[PDB]
């Protein structure tokens, strides 16, 4: 019902939030409010289905999107921090640079291939491989970042550890394939 | 048909991104030029570049403007909100990277004339994340078709 | 149906730790210097304790993957456990994880005030490892009794 | 027909922005004007620069008050609150910038009397987010017709 | 229905308020402290309290019109515009007082020490609270289509 | 049939006083603080929390007022307006307070280095109350549409 | 029906307390902080906390009345006003003592330097409490319209 | 539905909480002193033992309503109950707030002068009747689970 | 019916064990703390943890007692004391352990200074645990009362 | 007919784990100090029985009750789990940094934790006993 358009200014409700973050107690009254309202409480009444749709796949690019975006973000100074010390060689520590951004082509892979009422596991389903390819980016993101900025000031013993952490990109990747596999294409 | 949200929701966030990007950019940019007044017109680079992000959700809201209608097909905006989400957060993490490099880059252009080119890179390649955003959309929007 | 989510919950869950048994480690890892060394082995280690974390969820999201069906019986409601599966196995490879780095970060520059110590953080690490392993378990259990 | 909220979220969010666009700005402003005197007739170039942005959101709600009636289409106002939000936040973001590189620009055209024409470059380079949201809302007015 | 958007005509009067207050006190605060310096600035330092102020007069003559308006009866559409109409003052005044206390402070305190930017205190103030004014248009505007009236 | 906004009724004298409290806290701190330099100024430094009280007394006549009108049944639209009163004049008040104890701390302590200020002190002070007035003045006039009464 | 307003009956007891508690305390610091300086002052300095308690007395006089009223039915009517009378007098308590007790601090802090400023830190005092007497007489009069039962 | 005995529970639950946080932060100068002076001990175990008094309140107003529950009820009959407890627990929870606080001051002043004593006693003296306020509401809140639907 | 408030015969070991724990914790640190200066101070020193730990025995008695009383169907009344019941003993021992552990701190941080005061923090501890000996009587009472059962 | 309380069985190892994660966690940071590590994990090991045991009796079909015995079943374990290393955890530290000065007195903070790991136990003993009790259902 309305539920629908409400979860839509809930998710939008907090990126605004957490942006002017870059830029308690409320919870406690919503979960006392929330505690009272599942006793009384006499009678139950359960979830139940909608449509979906895309708000995984959106969502999937989007918190990759920032996983490399906050990637880049906490190498970018290391990088040109170390920099004027010994403005070369930074790009051969460039090579952190590229992994940081990759991990969000990972999830634009997704974009596509995520193409495409009964029977909802087709939408239903999509939805959350679209978050867990999207988190398992998210992370993807930081530990490639951060042995990044170990790295520019820190040789190769060092790029065991970003690959070591590329790998969380693929399987990251691999199962959002997987968990789509059996998708039909919804109407 | 309420996705229109959406049609907003990416000049919205992608607008928050350039303007937090131009911001800590700017700051060491005025910062810096007091120490060398000549950097100015090469430390602009960062901004120019940030301001870059904004063009593309206006582009995403412009196009899914056209695709609004009174009726629609409640399939037609998820996308839409699908696609705002997309570019916009995409962006407000563009920004986030952009400003932060940006102090770096003219922060440190100022001590060592030399890696302008590295910091032009990484910020070269910072963007290409608003990119993606806006191929998202683009081929979100792209399925507005087949519409019921 | 939903159950399908535990699916996502397994690595988006398990990697987070793996990663930070990661990273933790490698902040570390940067010093204390001697490239040369012939370990290179040790300073692996850690890592790939906490590296194995990621494979754990991998391989639960395999199963609950696979047993998923897009049509196949559910709704009444089968896969309801399979949630419960991922999630089970997730916070073990997470708890796992907390606990990698946390000993690793000290761990590996312990090497470098005490080498003749290099067995001891070992010996809590595989502890400190098998955190991750009793999930899995219970949730191969789950998925086992899955239907 | 609710969404007239919008018609005021725009000044409401638009004004913010002005506001704290203003305040930063004017806060060096003043700090600056007692070591130098002069600088007052150019250092009113943010403010000047800021309180443009609320323009628009007047533009914006004027616009949309007229559209509101008391009988409407759902689908009237949801664009009506599009509309706002889009400028309103848009706005928001400008004056978040404007301000920060304001502080920066007086603070720096104080030690350099050069680098000013940067500090108005970027600032310049500021607003357009605004008239992005502008834009949009505008379109989206443009939309209110085929009602129903 | 129930015509309960008469909270926004409470609305106006509240935040504009609020801002007014937080106007006047970073603005009192260096008023005060400037003046044991300078026992003469007084008169003229009052300017941003005084221009402080003003935002509030906005809201009473808003929430004056909206009450004007409710009614045991009303049409559910007569107020959300209510409601509209106080949030727009007075959010906007309380963005108003928010800019006008924070320049206040550092008017007081520049024309202290240089007697010269005064008039530029006074212009960036002249020019902080025309915010105000639009929210007052605005609600104004939203008065106005109180009518029609189902 | 719910009657229930009388929650306003209290909602006055509740807020009003926080600010009364706050007001007078901040402004008594400096007031006490001061009297140790300067033991003459307490009866002039009083201005400020008697000021200050006076904001109190409002809440007290706006409930008083509304307390007559609440009634066993009531309409609907009876309170609304009797919450819209108390949120106005309570909300105002709290404000009201939040401006008179930061610049009451401000006068105080500035009459302390000064004994020339204390007229503008008390001036900004004379000049901060008006606000709560605004609300009082709101709520009457909320309460006098409490006629009409279905 | 529900008659479940005599959490109101608690709630004054509840907050006031919370006050009076709050107000001791912040009162007491300072008290037996400034006795070991001046062991004379404390028969002196114990008239922030005997004034603090006071506020106590109400909220029970409040439950106690609010208590005799309940009943096991009840109009829905009858506790929303018990409701409304606890919160006035509590809140109205609540910021009393948190009024009290910042106040509480300076006097006794300040009659340690000057034993003079004393007699100004009991007006503040004294000054202070009718916050709460205004609370207790909301609710009374809210008590007084318990009547008309339906 | 009879479920306001969360409140029998409520009253016990807070009044222990205030205890204790009465006797902790009463404690650690108690301690924190007696290194200092060694006798003030017998005497600075006055706040505690006058705050763990607040306790003994709850458990009364809970033995109380506890008399009171039974399988069926009134639902009239809980909610006083419920208002029981948290009037009572609330109080102390307030009542330990205070005395911690004057506690430490207490003892710690007693350490420096042994004289202000007796008004560090007489503050605390004054400090519970705050929890004998909710007490005495609750009784008589109890005594009106009387006439009972 | 859902006979759900088994969730209280684990909510008492639950909260129970926290607080054991977390007296534990403070008063360990100390413990070894003290012990390097003074390594006989140990086994006396292991008071405050093995008074601690007492409290998680109630728990474990409340539990199992509830446990007993459960049942796959039940009276809806039996549980709600059953929750009462956990809540009681657990809380209580929150707060019980939330003493324990500051004054455990304090009395080897004192008893190493001073080894006279032992007994005094001994005391003091002694006094702390009938805290939860109140929970565990308040839930046995409720125990008591899980008869007469429908 | 939800048989939803399962999800218990994870609660059960999920603040388990992340008892003795916590638990080892401030433990680490020779041969003596593993001791608290040692003894840190069995709380872990407690966590995987429950699990286990609510696991076979789970089942496609129940009735609602055995769910909640089985829910909170966990919470007995698994809130006292991490408390449990929340315990181990301050403990864990302290022991061996005061050991270092005097390697003597361990034999007390090994004993203190000895003392504080039988808070699990209590958590394996409540929910055994719930498992003891979730039969006879129907």
């Amino acid at each position: 019902m309305n539920k629908e358009s409400k979860d839509d200014d809930m998710s939008l409700g907090k990126f605004s939030f957490s942006h002017f973050l870059y830029y308690v107690y409320g919870l406690y009254k919503l979960f006392t409010g929330h505690g009272s309202d599942i006793n009384f409480g006499k009678f139950l009444l359960r979830t139940s289905p909608y449509m979906w749709a895309n708000l995984g796949i959106a969502l999937c690019v989007g918190l990759s999107v920032v996983g490399a975006a906050w990637g880049i973000f906490i190498t970018g100074s290391s990088m040109i921090g170390a920099g004027v010390r010994a403005p070369r060689i930074t790009t051969k520590n460039l090579i952190s640079i590229i992994f940081c951004e990759v991990v969000a082509i990972y999830g634009l892979i997704i974009a596509i291939v995520f193409s495409s009422k009964s029977n909802l596991y087709t939408g239903y389903s999509l939805f959350w491989a679209g978050i867990t390819v999207g988190a398992s980016n998210l992370i993807c993101g930081i530990a490639v970042g951060i042995t990044g900025a170990t790295a520019a000031i820190s040789f190769v013993k060092i790029l065991v550890i970003e690959i070591f952490g590329s790998i969380l990109g693929l399987l990251g990747l691999i199962v959002g394939l997987l968990m789509a596999g059996k998708a039909s294409e919804f109407q | 048909f309420f996705g229109a949200i959406g049609c907003a929701s990416a000049i919205i966030f992608t607008s928050l991104g350039a303007a937090y990007g131009t911001a800590k950019s700017g700051v060491g940019i005025c910062a810096t030029c007091v120490l060398r007044p000549d950097l100015l017109f090469k430390n602009i680079v960062p901004v120019i570049m940030a301001g870059i992000i904004a063009i593309y959700g206006l582009v995403v809201s412009v196009l899914v403007c056209y695709s609004l209608g009174q009726k629609q097909a409640l399939y037609t905006g998820f996308i839409q909100l699908g696609a705002g989400l997309s570019v916009g957060l995409s962006g407000l993490a563009a920004g986030f990277a952009i400003g932060i490099v940006g102090d770096a880059g003219v922060r440190g252009s100022s001590q060592q004339p030399r890696l302008f080119v590295g910091m032009i890179l990484i910020l070269i390649f910072a963007e290409v994340l608003g990119l993606y955003g806006l191929i998202v959309a683009l081929l979100l929007n792209s399925r507005a078709t087949q519409d019921v | 149906f939903f159950g399908f989510a535990g699916c996502a919950a397994a690595m988006v869950l398990s990697c987070l730790g793996a990663a930070i048994g990661t990273a933790k480690s490698g902040i570390g890892i940067a010093g204390i210097g001697t490239f040369k060394p012939e370990l290179i082995m040790k300073s692996l280690i850690p890592v790939v304790m906490s590296g194995i974390l990621a494979i754990y969820g991998l391989v639960v999201a395999v199963l609950i993957a696979g047993n998923l069906s897009p049509t196949e019986d559910y709704t009444l409601f089968n896969g309801f456990m399979h949630l419960s599966c991922g999630l089970c196995v997730g916070f073990a490879c997470l708890s796992s994880g907390y606990a990698i780095g946390m000993v690793g970060d000290v761990g590996v520059r312990k090497y470098m005030h005490q080498p003749r110590l290099f067995v001891g953080i070992v010996l809590i690490l595989i502890f400190s490892e098998v955190l991750g392993l009793y999930g899995m378990i219970v949730a191969l259990i789950l998925n086992t009794r899955g239907s």
